[PDB]
């Protein structure tokens, strides 16, 4: 067991709103999403369409020169 | 009024009971509501919307 | 305190572990929605062995009858298009739960010091999820039913010695026929028992040390009971779950799988597009690349051999993605390699997919290559970055 | 307390047989 | 049927979806079913009933695939749903024959049609105009038969969809209630812990 | 009090309680009825196939038998029994209190025909067929659980509680017998 | 102590349970031979698992090829005799052993307080084993399995509005047919997992107090190790065991059983002699003795109720047989009771085995009405035989 | 065997037991089996073999 020292107030939870919050700070919520994630969002995409879009082109070019 | 609603929250068993009435007529009243607009979507496409039916030679 | 009276049942012997291990075990107050993918995983798990169960009740495993007989649950049993869409599409839902487990468990390290054992034992899990669900796959005996049990019961034809003998012994004959079917029944009945129990397995060795949570810190001083909290909170994504699975379930229940496998078995002829399910894709993928039988098989083994020696490699002692952003985006680097690798093994095997089958499976690789040195080198990072 | 509750948990598993099984019709 | 089976689909399948009883009696009771043995231990033959499955038209593999030039006609049951894009592939399969491009020339016995993979089909084209007399009086043309009969077929191989339907959007618009319920019962049980004021004495 | 997530109600404000029943008693109603699709259809499944209950109507055919013997002939799954009486047979038939019987039932009313007696061959106890020409009564023993059926089929001594099931049947011009 | 050092492995985490519950289990040094058939129908259990596991690889649950499947296994796969002759007599084994296990229980007052709940799990697994082993002799689908699958879905006939609906229910139809085998198949399948879970919590139930002793009395001034002692005692019993088995196995593997199996099932013929297995003979025989179709289902539900209800009977404080002589005679003529029943459900319902058939019932149900009222009166020996 | 089967029974069972192998191959090449359908997908018959 971890001694602790600390004070903690608790309301009840028949005493606030249960839901306004989802839409509170919306744009500090998406601000914060997208300046901290940017980074991992590219990492995870760009491979990814890139490889796709590659292995399309290869393939019209390939049929373009098997055509006469 | 009173009476259920005081007997809803002060005993479990009434509650309970509650809980299955509503489950019961609720999703009967989906699964009504539910056909009716599926029958407006589809307007003759019916098996008895078939003018031949019960003619086949 | 003397226990001379009866306080609360919960804590009497007929539920004191079923209270300590299921209600009561502290959790770290900030996990979030990615840790509640095991309790989906076990829902999946039941799902599958309940609809299975009531399956077989009208599944006939004959070569000459089990397509008939799968029709005639799709056809004939009053709730039977349900009971299979169900079983098919939760097999799939089993898989994506899993993945998505298994790689919250990558991005933070869950695999680390002192939790070794429940990753070694998850890497088991995955091993009997495959071949349950593939063996299963081949009950239907449609077309790719057929030639997907005529390669993989011919994986052990890789040995040299004994590989022929071990591939006819595996096949009851000369061939994959009525035998193959049979036992492949009878097997799939009993695998999802023995992965019930590695499951309980599986969750008693990490609570012997409870759940690592998105800081990846020690959590003694903010633990919190799993009921009520992580109960709903669980709850959420179930329900989320079921609006998935029935979507899938009821709109689109067919779009995961092949139509190859609504044909009946031909041995003469064979299907210009052999495909396993989607979830067996990066593996296929993987043996594929290799321009080896010998060597596919080794590298899908050592597919296996890296899982398993991961938690074992000495490494940095922070935990997190979220304080070491280079295994973070090695991280991410490997989600979008696999997603690469399921994706060319749906390919056919031509320019320029082998190349880049080629490719993935290195970086592949290379992810489990990279990470003991990243660990070696950021053990100096403290000395390093001083005040 | 006891005879209430009887009362009011038997109703509610009466309740709970006639919402599972729905025989009406039965009322024959 | 002249060359196709469908052995999964039988006469009492029809009633309620684009027959009557009597209707489907009748059609059956036009059909001859093997029976027997009888109490002398012969087979015999006899009017088919509703539960009676659709008439094969050969008596096995070899014969179909001899009375057609080696191919086999394939089973009907099930075609909408075993092949990709499958109404629309058999819609576009079955109008879809024309002559071959320039360069490219068919064996005999073989027509060309680029929806086929190969191009060259064992199939000859029979769906032509007014190959069929419709009860109901609309034009038998070539697209109008074809629409109908790939209509009958993706019935034939899914005869659960309507249901199936019906119980998707019932059980989706529940689940999602349910999903905003638990969403308000998880933040209900979560509020008390999440506005919680935590003083401790640590800064740094 | 943090306010990030939740805003709380102004000091002095009545408990929500009662709100929050009322929302949670919504989509308790949803779960009920999901457990009870699942279970129910899992339990109907085992409920007889169409293609079972598409087998459950037909009629056939006999011939004739010698005065005294009897032929089992064949039905859904369920043999039919089929006993021509002979004169002394119908004086035995016809000479049983109905009173002591736990089925009080004359044989004329079982019977179309004064001495063809055609009954489904079933024991009325657990399903068993009951064995012909046995018995403590002239009729048939049901070898499973010892159940005495008399020559009409009227049980007379064992755990059955109902006599052997007479089916519709008549004659066509003498030895034609459509069940 | 502080366990700094890892000390035996016995002790650490990985092996910790197993030690606890298998190894150094304190156990009374008393115990005898009696004590080993507990252990004995594990291996029972385990055997049939694994016999069963390899015969579904062979076995067809289909009316027109289930017969012919048994008998290509006796025939056509090696070592397919063993494995078949291993199974339907380790049914046999099964209930030999458990039915020893029960009358050293009953002998001891084994089920008196505290263990009560050992008791009743011990009850519900036996109502799974009967339920298990009957549905599995239905799956050769011979004579004998299509008449006793007949009466046995017919029982649920008694109840006089919903019988008629249940008895279709269970058969899928309007008499016993394939939809009757396929389902029997997956639930023989399924019932012995569930069968081995119940075992554990037996196991667990009965580790909470301990195991009861031939005297009697409080045993913990003198308990020992399970291993080596009671593990080298219950070899002695295994390998007897395994020779009896074998005896039955190699020398006479067909005479606990009856040829009417060995022909196939006819629908419209049945057989002069129709009895269940030998194990099932008692319950058969109180069955019958009832001239009833309710009283008959009612007296077999209350066997049941009274195991059930006999732990919680007001009993006297002293709990063997050899310390009360008047339960301990009531118990042996209890003994021949149950063997009397036994041989006389062999027999064709007439005179004499009739009115024999109902007084041993009576007697039967008289052991547990009379086991109260000696409790009772019982309680004043130690007032009225004074020293 | 003009009334009664014997369906288990095989030609290669008697081998080792009762005849040579040659013996009962002979012996089966004695019945005629039915078989098929051949190509143009008819029943035809052809000499007994020890399966
Ligand atoms: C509805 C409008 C909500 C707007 C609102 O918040 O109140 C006005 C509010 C003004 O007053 P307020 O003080 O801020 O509100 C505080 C509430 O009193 C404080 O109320 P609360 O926060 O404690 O929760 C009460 C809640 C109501 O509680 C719930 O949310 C749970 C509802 C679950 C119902 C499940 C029922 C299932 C069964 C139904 C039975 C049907 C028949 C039976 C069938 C059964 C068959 C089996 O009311 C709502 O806020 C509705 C939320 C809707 C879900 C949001 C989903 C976000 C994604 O306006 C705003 O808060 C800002 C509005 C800006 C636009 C927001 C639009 C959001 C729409 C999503
Ligand atoms: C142009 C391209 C280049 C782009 C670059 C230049 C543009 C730059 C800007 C672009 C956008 C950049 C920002 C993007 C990053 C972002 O949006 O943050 C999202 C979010 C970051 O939010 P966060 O605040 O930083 O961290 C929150 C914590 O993770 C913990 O989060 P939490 O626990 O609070 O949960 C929140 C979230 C978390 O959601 C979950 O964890 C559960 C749902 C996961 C869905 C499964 C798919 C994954 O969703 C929920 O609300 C869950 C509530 C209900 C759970 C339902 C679960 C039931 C299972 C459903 C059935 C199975 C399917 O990242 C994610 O978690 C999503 C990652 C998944 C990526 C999917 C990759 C596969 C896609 C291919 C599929 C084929
Ligand atoms: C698995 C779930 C088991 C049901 C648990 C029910 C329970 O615990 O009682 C609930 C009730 O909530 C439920 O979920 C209702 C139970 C659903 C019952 C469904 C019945 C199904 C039929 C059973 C078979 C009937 C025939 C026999 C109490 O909810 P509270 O929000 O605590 O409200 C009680 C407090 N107060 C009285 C003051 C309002
Ligand atoms: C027995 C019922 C106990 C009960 O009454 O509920 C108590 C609280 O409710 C519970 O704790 C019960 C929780 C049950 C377990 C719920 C967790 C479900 C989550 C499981 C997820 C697993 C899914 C995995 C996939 C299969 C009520 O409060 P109490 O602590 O005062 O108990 C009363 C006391 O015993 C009277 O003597
Ligand atoms: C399946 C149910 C059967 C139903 C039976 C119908 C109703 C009968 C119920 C009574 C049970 C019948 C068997 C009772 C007699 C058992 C034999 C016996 O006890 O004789 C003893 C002799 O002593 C007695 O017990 C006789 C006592 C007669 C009864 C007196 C009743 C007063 C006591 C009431 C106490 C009630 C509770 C007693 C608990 C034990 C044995 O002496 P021994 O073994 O110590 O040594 C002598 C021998 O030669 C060497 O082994
Ligand atoms: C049948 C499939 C599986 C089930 C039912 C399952 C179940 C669970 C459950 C319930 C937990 C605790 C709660 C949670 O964090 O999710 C858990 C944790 C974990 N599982 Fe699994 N699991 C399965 C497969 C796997 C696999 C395949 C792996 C990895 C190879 C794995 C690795 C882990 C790890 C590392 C943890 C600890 C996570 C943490 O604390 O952050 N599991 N599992
Ligand atoms: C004891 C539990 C189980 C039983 C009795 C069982 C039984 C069956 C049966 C009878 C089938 C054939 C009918 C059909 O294909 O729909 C089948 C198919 C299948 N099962 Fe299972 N199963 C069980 C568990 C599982 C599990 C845990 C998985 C997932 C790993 C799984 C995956 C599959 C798959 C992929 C198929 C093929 C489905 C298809 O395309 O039709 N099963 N199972
Ligand atoms: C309008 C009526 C018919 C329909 C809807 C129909 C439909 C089809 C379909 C969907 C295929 C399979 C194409 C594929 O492999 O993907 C096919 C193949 C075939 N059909 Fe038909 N068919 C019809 C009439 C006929 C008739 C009348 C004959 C014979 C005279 C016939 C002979 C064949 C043959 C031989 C094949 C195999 C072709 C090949 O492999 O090249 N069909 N048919
Ligand atoms: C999961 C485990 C089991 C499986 C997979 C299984 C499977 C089978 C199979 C396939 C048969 C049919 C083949 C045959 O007749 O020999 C069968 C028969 C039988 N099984 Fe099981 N079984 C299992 C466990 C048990 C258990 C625990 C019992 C006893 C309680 C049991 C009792 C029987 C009996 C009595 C027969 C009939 C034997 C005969 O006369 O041939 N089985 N079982
Ligand atoms: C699959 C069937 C069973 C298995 C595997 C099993 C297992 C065991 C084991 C290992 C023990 C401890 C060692 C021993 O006393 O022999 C035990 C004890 C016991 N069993 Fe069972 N058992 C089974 C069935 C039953 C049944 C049917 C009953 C009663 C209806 C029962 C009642 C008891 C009791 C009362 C004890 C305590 C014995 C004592 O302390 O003297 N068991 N069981
Ligand atoms: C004090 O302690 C001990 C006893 O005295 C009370 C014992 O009576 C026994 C001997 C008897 C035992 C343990 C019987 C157990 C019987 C059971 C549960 C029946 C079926 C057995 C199986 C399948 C084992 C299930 C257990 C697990 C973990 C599943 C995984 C195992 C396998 C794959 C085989 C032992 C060893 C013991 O020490
Ligand atoms: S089945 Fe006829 S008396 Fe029991």
């Amino acid at each position: 067991p971890v001694k602790l020292k600390a004070v903690v107030y608790a309301l009840s939870p028949f005493q606030q709103k249960i839901m306004t919050g989802l839409w509170k700070d919306l744009p500090e919520k998406i601000h914060h999403k997208v300046s901290e994630n940017w980074i991992s969002a590219t990492l995870l995409v760009t491979p990814v369409v890139g490889t796709y879009w590659y292995a399309q082109y290869f393939k019209e070019q390939e049929k373009l020169e098997h055509r006469f | 009024f009173e009476g259920f609603y005081k007997l809803i929250m002060r005993r479990n068993s009434v509650y309970v009971t509650f809980i299955i009435a509503g489950a019961f007529f609720g999703e009967r009243a989906v699964d009504y509501g539910v056909h009716k607009l599926w029958e407006r979507n589809n307007v003759g496409k019916r098996y008895e919307d078939i003018s031949v039916l019960g003619q086949r030679p | 305190t003397i226990r001379n009276q009866r306080f609360s049942l919960l804590k009497q012997p007929i539920s004191s572990t079923l209270n300590q291990h299921l209600v009561d075990y502290p959790t770290p107050s900030n996990l979030s929605y990615w840790w509640g993918f095991g309790s989906l995983a076990g829902i999946c798990l039941v799902i599958q062995i309940v609809t299975g169960v009531f399956l077989a009740m009208h599944y006939t495993p004959h070569v000459d009858l089990a397509f008939n007989s799968v029709e005639h649950i799709m056809r004939d049993v009053e709730g039977g298009w349900l009971l299979r869409y169900m079983h098919a599409n939760g097999a799939s839902m089993f898989f994506i739960v899993v993945y998505l487990h298994i790689f919250r468990g990558l991005y933070y390290a869950s695999y680390s010091s002192p939790r070794e054992f429940v990753w070694c034992l998850g890497v088991v899990i995955f091993l009997l999820m495959i071949v349950t669900a593939f063996i299963g796959y081949v009950l239907p005996w449609g077309q790719m039913s057929f030639w997907g049990a005529t390669v993989i019961t011919s994986l052990a034809s890789a040995i040299p010695v004994v590989g022929d003998t071990i591939v006819t012994w595996l096949w009851g004959g000369f061939s994959v026929d009525n035998a193959t079917l049979n036992r492949f029944f009878s097997l799939h009945y009993l695998l999802p028992f023995i992965l019930v129990g590695a499951s309980l397995l599986h969750l008693a060795a990490l609570h012997q040390y409870g759940s690592n949570n998105p800081l990846g810190v020690h959590s003694e001083m903010d633990k919190i009971a799993f009921y009520p909290y992580f109960y709903v909170k669980d709850l959420v994504g179930w329900v989320a779950f079921a609006i998935f699975f029935s979507i899938w379930i009821f709109y689109a229940p067919n779009v995961l799988g092949h139509p190859d496998n609504y044909i009946p078995a031909n041995p003469m002829s064979t299907p210009p597009h052999i495909v396993p399910e989607w979830y067996f894709l990066p593996i296929y993928a993987i043996l594929r690349s290799i321009p080896d039988k010998a060597g596919g098989v080794a590298a899908i083994a050592l597919v296996f051999i890296c899982l398993l020696a991961l938690p074992f490699f000495k490494s940095m002692y922070v935990r997190s993605s979220s304080f070491r952003p280079i295994y973070q985006g090695m991280f991410w680097l490997l989600l979008a390699d696999c997603l690469l690798l399921g994706w060319i093994g749906c390919q056919p095997v031509e320019a320029p997919f082998v190349t880049i089958g080629q490719i993935s499976s290195l970086v592949f690789f290379l992810f489990f290559a990279i990470t003991p040195i990243l660990g070696r080198v950021g053990r100096g990072i403290p000395n390093s970055y001083t005040d | 307390i006891d005879i209430q509750a009887a009362a009011g948990w038997g109703i509610a598993a009466a309740a709970g047989a006639i919402w599972v099984v729905q025989p009406f019709g039965w009322i024959k | 049927a002249s060359c196709h089976s469908m052995s999964l689909i039988s006469y009492r399948d029809l009633v309620g979806v684009a027959y009557t009883e009597e209707e489907a009696k009748a059609m059956a009771a036009e059909i001859e079913v093997v029976d027997g043995p009888n109490d002398e231990g012969e087979m015999f033959t006899r009017p088919g009933k509703l539960s009676d499955r659709l008439p094969e038209p050969y008596s096995n593999e070899s014969a179909a695939r001899f009375a057609n030039g080696g191919a086999y006609p394939p089973d009907l049951s099930l075609v909408t749903k075993a092949r990709h894009n499958g109404q629309n592939y058999v819609f576009a399969l079955l109008t879809g024959y024309r002559d071959p491009p320039a360069g490219i020339s068919i064996r005999e016995g073989l027509h060309y049609n680029p929806y086929f993979p190969g191009g060259a089909i064992a199939m000859p084209k029979m769906l032509n105009d007014e190959a069929v007399e419709y009860e109901d009086g609309t034009p038998a043309t070539e697209a109008q038969m074809g629409k109908d009969v790939v209509s009958f077929l993706s019935w034939a191989a899914e005869p659960e969809m309507e249901e199936r339907k019906l119980m998707g959007f019932k059980w989706i618009f529940l689940l999602s209630l349910a999903l905003l319920q638990a969403a308000y019962y998880r933040r209900l049980k979560w509020s008390v812990l999440k506005s919680r004021k935590l003083v401790l004495d640590v800064v740094n | 009090y943090d306010d990030h997530n939740h805003e709380r109600y102004p000091p002095g404000d009545p408990s929500k309680r009662a709100f929050a029943y009322f929302v949670l008693s919504g989509g308790r109603f949803v779960y009920a009825s999901v457990l009870r699709l699942l279970v129910l259809k899992l339990i109907v499944s085992m409920s007889a196939s169409k293609d079972v209950l598409a087998l459950a109507s037909l009629e056939v055919d006999l011939g004739s038998i010698e005065p005294g013997t009897t032929v089992t002939v064949k039905w859904r799954g369920k043999p039919v029994f089929i006993r021509r009486r002979t004169e002394d047979d119908i004086k035995l038939a016809n000479s049983v209190d109905v009173g002591s019987l736990r089925d009080p039932q004359e044989d004329s009313v079982r019977v179309k025909n004064p001495e063809w007696l055609v009954v489904v061959g079933v024991c009325t106890h657990l399903g068993c067929i009951p064995l012909p020409n046995a018995g403590d009564y002239g009729g048939w023993f049901c070898p499973c659980h010892g159940s005495h059926y008399d020559i009409s089929g009227r049980i007379r001594k064992g755990p059955a509680p109902y006599n052997l099931e007479v089916p519709t049947y008549s004659f066509l011009e003498e030895n034609k017998l459509l069940i």
